[PDB]
RNA sequence: GCUUGAGUCUCGUAGAGGGGGGUAGAAUUCCAGGUGUAGCGGUGAAAUGCGUAGAGAUCUGGAGGAAUACCGGUGGCGAAG
RNA sequence: AGGACCGAACCGACUAAUGUCGAAAAAUUAGCGGAUGACUUGUGGCUGGGGGUGAAAGGCCAAUCAAACCGGGAGAUAGCU
RNA sequence: GCUCGCCGGAAGACCAAGGGUUCCUGUCCAACGUUAAUCGGGGCAGGGUGAGUCGACCCCUAAGGCGAGGCCGAAAGGCGUAGUCGAUGGGAAACAGGUUAAUAUUCCUGUACUUGGUGUUACUGCGAAGGGGGGACGGAGAAGGCUAUGUUGGCCGGGCGACGGUUGUCCCGGUUUAAGCGUGUAGGCUGGUUUUCCAGGCAAAUCCGGAAAAUCAAGGCUGAGGCGUGAUGACGAGGCACUACGGUGCUGAAGCAACAAAUGCCCUGCUUCCAGGAAAAGCCUCUAAGCAUCAGGUAACAUCAAAUCGUACCCCAAACCGACACAGGUGGUCAGGUAGAGAAUACCAAGGCGCUUGAGAGAACUCGGGUGAAGGAACUAGGCAAAAUGGUGCCGUAACUUCGGGAGAAGGCACGCUGAUAUGUAGGUGAGGUCCCUCGCGGAUGGAGCUGAAAUCAGUCGAAGAUACCAGCUGGCUGCAACUGUUUAUUAAAAACACAGCACUGUGCAAACACGAAAGUGGACGUAUACGGUGUGACGCCUGCCCGGUGCCGGAAGGUUAAU
RNA sequence: AAUUCCUUGUCGGGUAAGUUCCGACCUGCACGAAUGGCGUAAUGAUGGCCAGGCUGUCUCCACCCGAGACUCAGUGAAAUUGAACUCGCUGUGAAGAUGCAGUGUACCCGCGGCAAGACGGAAAGACCCCGUGAACCUUUACUAUAGCUUGACACUGAACA
RNA sequence: CUUUAAUGUUUGAUGUUCUAACGUUGACCCGUAAUCCGGGUUGCGGACAGUGUCUGGUGGGUAGUUUGACUGGGGCGGUC
RNA sequence: CGCGGGGUGGAGCAGCCUGGUAGCUCGUCGGGCUCAUAACCCGAAGGUCGUCGGUUCAAAUCCGGCCCCCGCAACCA
């Protein structure tokens, strides 16, 4: 068969990208906690 | 020209033909042409609003402006041609003074003669002018609401909107319906019954003529689940409820008419 | 070859011969409005139906369809219908 | 010309065996269906939890669906074990 | 290293995606590899990715997202204009050879090409978010001309050969060349040019569109490949010379004819049919507000710039996704020889590997199969599994039918090799010679060479000649569904769903219906031969009775009747 | 009959043999003309039956060739498991005994096998009932509500018949 | 008190006309190259439509739940 | 195994419900109309109200036994 996951560094990234949290209100609500609990990978990124 | 292809195959059995000459071979007039965006019948909210509306082959949107206001221009039907938008053949019509204009084309024109506008025309099969200069009894088309919106009605395949009387500032009108409704006398309107009459003969006989076309099959309600549709369920294929829509609305019989501002206009109803 | 067979041309006659496109008139129905009212319609008789939500009758206007009163005659035309 | 015929790459999964703690959290093998079409497929977007989607099974929505998942109400309640 | 076996439309050779040094070298074995391991994609140390021409960024748009004001909504927020972003789209320009442990259309050598800036000279009027043309396009089908490539032969080089022949119609190896420029064929398209006028292109216009005159018959556009040039250059088999015994330096013959022939190219063609087949910019061009001793544009010439990023390796897999070094899945390009219609299949070339447990044993049993006496479904839920029919040309081919089909129906014959007709035919291609000419990539004519079906006759070989891989079981009755198709991915592929047709009914456009508290949208930039809801389900003959109950619609006089 | 309860209805055909099949008789428990009836060419990885062909399916299997099973060396799991000095039968008993009693039998311990039991292992039975549990679906179950629709009032005025 | 009649006066239901509210996905202009929109002329309808408050009806499209127990197992039945 | 309704001249139905008086059509017998039958018109008769018991002013009526008919049942793994 096939995984469901065929990786898309393009499709990825403008879903879950930093701007893609930034773009909405509950992106940047949902970063709150993640910056409270300090988690390295805020946004999936580079 | 109307045929049925010999049987070589069940669904090229089944095909009605409706092809002449009269059309353009070729291609459109590239310099009038905007291009249109399928829709696939979604709205702002990307929700399929309605059904029945899915691929379809590439329609672009060819211009044909209704308004016919090159008046005191006599023009010249060049070439005739089709276009899916419409159900009734298109006249691409070159004017005098170097200009050209997609109109509707009617019954009995030939390319190569001569219609016009204005308010110095005559009874003719094209000819475009408001209708207070037209007489009792005759058999009109693109006809209008607002004298100057352009068009309204009669713009499928062999319609004609009848026009009886002609009393003070309103014009006594015949729908194709059967709905006597009423107008401003100035609207403009073009003469003449719309041509391709033929068309109504024209039937599918295979799925890829619904498919490609753009239409995506009305699968039965009660085939489906009880859960998605008022119908659905019962081991016995079996409908005993009311006939309704999906949502509720009682269909096969209920008068849908609802907007108060259009029943002064409304005379006679369809009865 | 001829001509009393038959056919053709020159000039006129009669006509519901056929096909296509417009139009007129009375009448019948329906819709709307004014007047008015307990019957209307029907049959050998009665009844179903229609009617007090106000018909029929009557006047006016309008929208339509089909058939062409009198002329009409064992008259006319056509191969027949 | 053909929702045309046969049959490969391609898409699918009718039949039987192997397997069932397997090679694999549904596959392999030998036969098959369609294969110029309502076709297949890559890249890239929109439609979302009582709503989306549906050639309509109550199937599909990240191996989870007669109502997904994360946190929080909530240490929910349990005449039950 | 010498043999064997295997795939060879791949288990090969290159890229995107996605990973992230897994590439190369030295060294090492505890731990990673299901075994051992001085081996490796493992540990440790070092090195490697070189761009004006590749891709991207960039320029310009599509689906669609964001979206100043604006409309709207308790708030959050939603939609949307101008704009601004976003390819799988389009838009300028490079190929060959050699070199490295690992990278090179990027380095070096040789040979070309593109867009801009400043400057110089000589001319000339230029100039938009505006207009026009171009860009710019569908599916299938058939044909002509070629190419990649391959084959035979000629020529050159070497050998003439460990068991019989082999200086001869013998054998093997090589026989390779682009971008660009010039020419501009085959082929396809279109009547050019000149004058005048104009309610047209939000304005204008010499650009385009239109209507009348005029002259003459072509001009122009576009265009694979071939041929010259590129190139007395490169490369090139085999020798000539030293071994760290891995390789390097040097030298260098022939280098073409002919035939067959792509899914590649002309073709972003042509014919035809229908379901009628993007957009903007670059580019060319006309001008507005205007500026003309200017500024700019055209052409020639010199010179300078062409930035940043990725560039290793894997890329149908031990390096991607699957927890694994997992019998699976993952798009595109190229793709030879013989047989064969064929990218099927079988065996080989190039190239890469034998799968990261082996060695003995050969019992029951299990699994993948071979063969099988007499019989032929007696097995069983059931002809399920196996077996078998299986190819080409031709012959012949029923019930029925919508007169297309049924059908390759069923059921049969000939098939290898050699010679001959004929030192390999019909056919195809086609040089030289000849003639002519509006002289070129020319037209007729002419026929060598090469390549190559099939038919007939005769002879012969074996039990068997489609001898292998490959490759339909058929006939009949009958239920249902029309048929192609779709669906429960992970036990149901069917009679279910869909289906074209048909019927009723709703809808007169700010349309019904639908999402959305609203705006706004889809419906449709369609409008009754149109669109929405529902039912049934090709076609053929037809589709009766009932308005009681319920629902719907019409009529509203009267009874009952909320708020006020 | 995809429908017919009774039932294997009845008659004829197919077979030596026919609960199925094919064609008909109508006694239709309980077909029915758009929740379409009846036929139907072509078509079908469809349901049923029969025949010919061909064969190991079968009467009844036999042999042989490979991948394992067996041996050796290296690597090294697994579900499961209260505890073990872990035999059969008869009977009894929380009611089918490896463990109690009676009695028979049996050296201790492995290997290759085969599968009757240890009510063997996996899944806190998916069946029945129960819980004043849950979950959706249904309608002429109870109560609200979206939407649709009616009227009064507001935005909403000025003149005559 | 009943039947009626002229008038003053106080409210209501309809018919018709008008233009200022309002509507305007009619034409056109400007902001502005801009199919949104605002305003400006005009044309077309018309105190309608639409929205708000109140209210009657309809109403499974939507939501929250009820839907008994005993019972020689349940259910049917019967009974309380 | 249960539940509901019915049982009335030769046939089909009334009356029952809510207690005193038993009706309609056809049929049977007969007369008439026509030459005859039928149809038609008129008169009369024809009912132990399935059977027995109880009880209240009577029993078709209210109730309790037995027999008979129609529909549903022969159920969940």
């Amino acid at each position: 068969m096939k995984r469901t996951f065929q990786p898309s560094v393009l499709k990825r990234n403008r879903s879950h990208g930093f701007r893609a949290r930034m773009a909405t209100k509950n992106g940047r609500q949902v970063l709150a906690r993640r910056r409270a609990k300090g988690r390295a990978r805020l946004t999936v990124s580079k | 020209a109307v045929v049925k292809c010999k049987p070589t195959s069940p669904g090229r059995r089944h095909v009605v033909k409706v092809v002449n000459p009269e059309l353009h071979k070729g291609k459109p007039f590239a310099p009038l042409l905007e291009k249109n965006s399928k829709s696939g019948g979604r709205n702002n909210n990307g929700r399929i609003t309605t059904r029945h509306i899915g691929g379809g082959h590439k329609q672009a949107y060819r211009i044909v402006d209704f308004k016919r206001n090159k008046d005191g221009i006599p023009a010249v039907v060049e070439r005739l041609e089709y276009d899916p938008n419409r159900s009734a053949n298109i006249a691409l019509v070159l004017y005098k003074d170097g200009e050209r204009r997609y109109i509707l084309a009617p019954k009995g024109l030939k390319a190569g003669d001569q219609i016009q506008s204005g308010v110095d025309a005559a009874i003719k099969p094209g000819n475009t002018l408001p209708m207070r200069n037209i007489p009792v009894g005759s058999t009109v088309h693109n006809v209008e609401m607002k004298p100057g919106k352009g068009g309204q009605l009669a713009r499928s395949a062999g319609t004609y909107v009848q026009i009886v009387a002609r009393d003070g500032a309103y014009v006594t009108l015949r729908l194709r319906s059967g709905e006597m409704r009423k107008v401003e006398a100035d609207c403009r309107a073009t003469l003449g019954e719309v041509g391709n009459a033929e068309h109504m003969l024209r039937v599918l006989g295979k799925a890829g003529a619904a498919r490609w076309r753009g239409v995506r099959p009305t699968v039965r309600g009660t085939a489906m689940n009880p859960v998605d549709h008022p119908h659905g369920g019962g081991e016995g294929r079996n409908f005993g409820k009311h006939p309704v829509t999906p949502w509720g609305v009682q269909t096969k019989g209920k008068k849908t008419r609802s907007n108060k501002r259009t029943d002064k206009f409304i005379v006679r109803r369809r009865s």
